[PDB]
């Protein structure tokens, strides 16, 4: 889309993209790390829970 | 019988605001300024540690 916005505007017609409508979201990621957790005798579920 | 014990603990000397006003997007930090004019300015900065 982003590459097609590209050669859009180059064509009788004005244009648009999307890509950019569909962002926003904010996030705060808990990326559990297997190796870490299996230290403590913790699957990756069992920290999930918390 | 349970104790609680609540720690309080002096860090290195920092440029300090409120955390409401901290905006994080995971890649850049940035804080809206009010300007002298009231002209609402923003600006990147580089955060160190948070809590309270």
């Amino acid at each position: 889309a982003e590459q097609i916005e590209e050669v859009a505007r180059t064509v009788p017609g004005v244009a648009s993209a999307l890509a950019f409508r569909l962002e926003g979201g904010r996030y705060i990621n808990v990326e559990i790390n297997r190796e870490k957790a299996a230290r403590y005798g913790m699957t990756v579920a069992d920290v999930q829970l918390f | 019988m349970n104790a609680w014990l609540q720690l309080n603990t002096a860090s290195e000397p920092m440029l300090l605001i409120p955390s409401q006003a901290l905006i994080d997007t995971g890649s850049e930090q940035r804080v809206i300024t009010v300007d002298a004019d009231g002209r609402f300015v923003p600006k990147r900065v580089a955060v160190f540690q948070a809590s309270q």
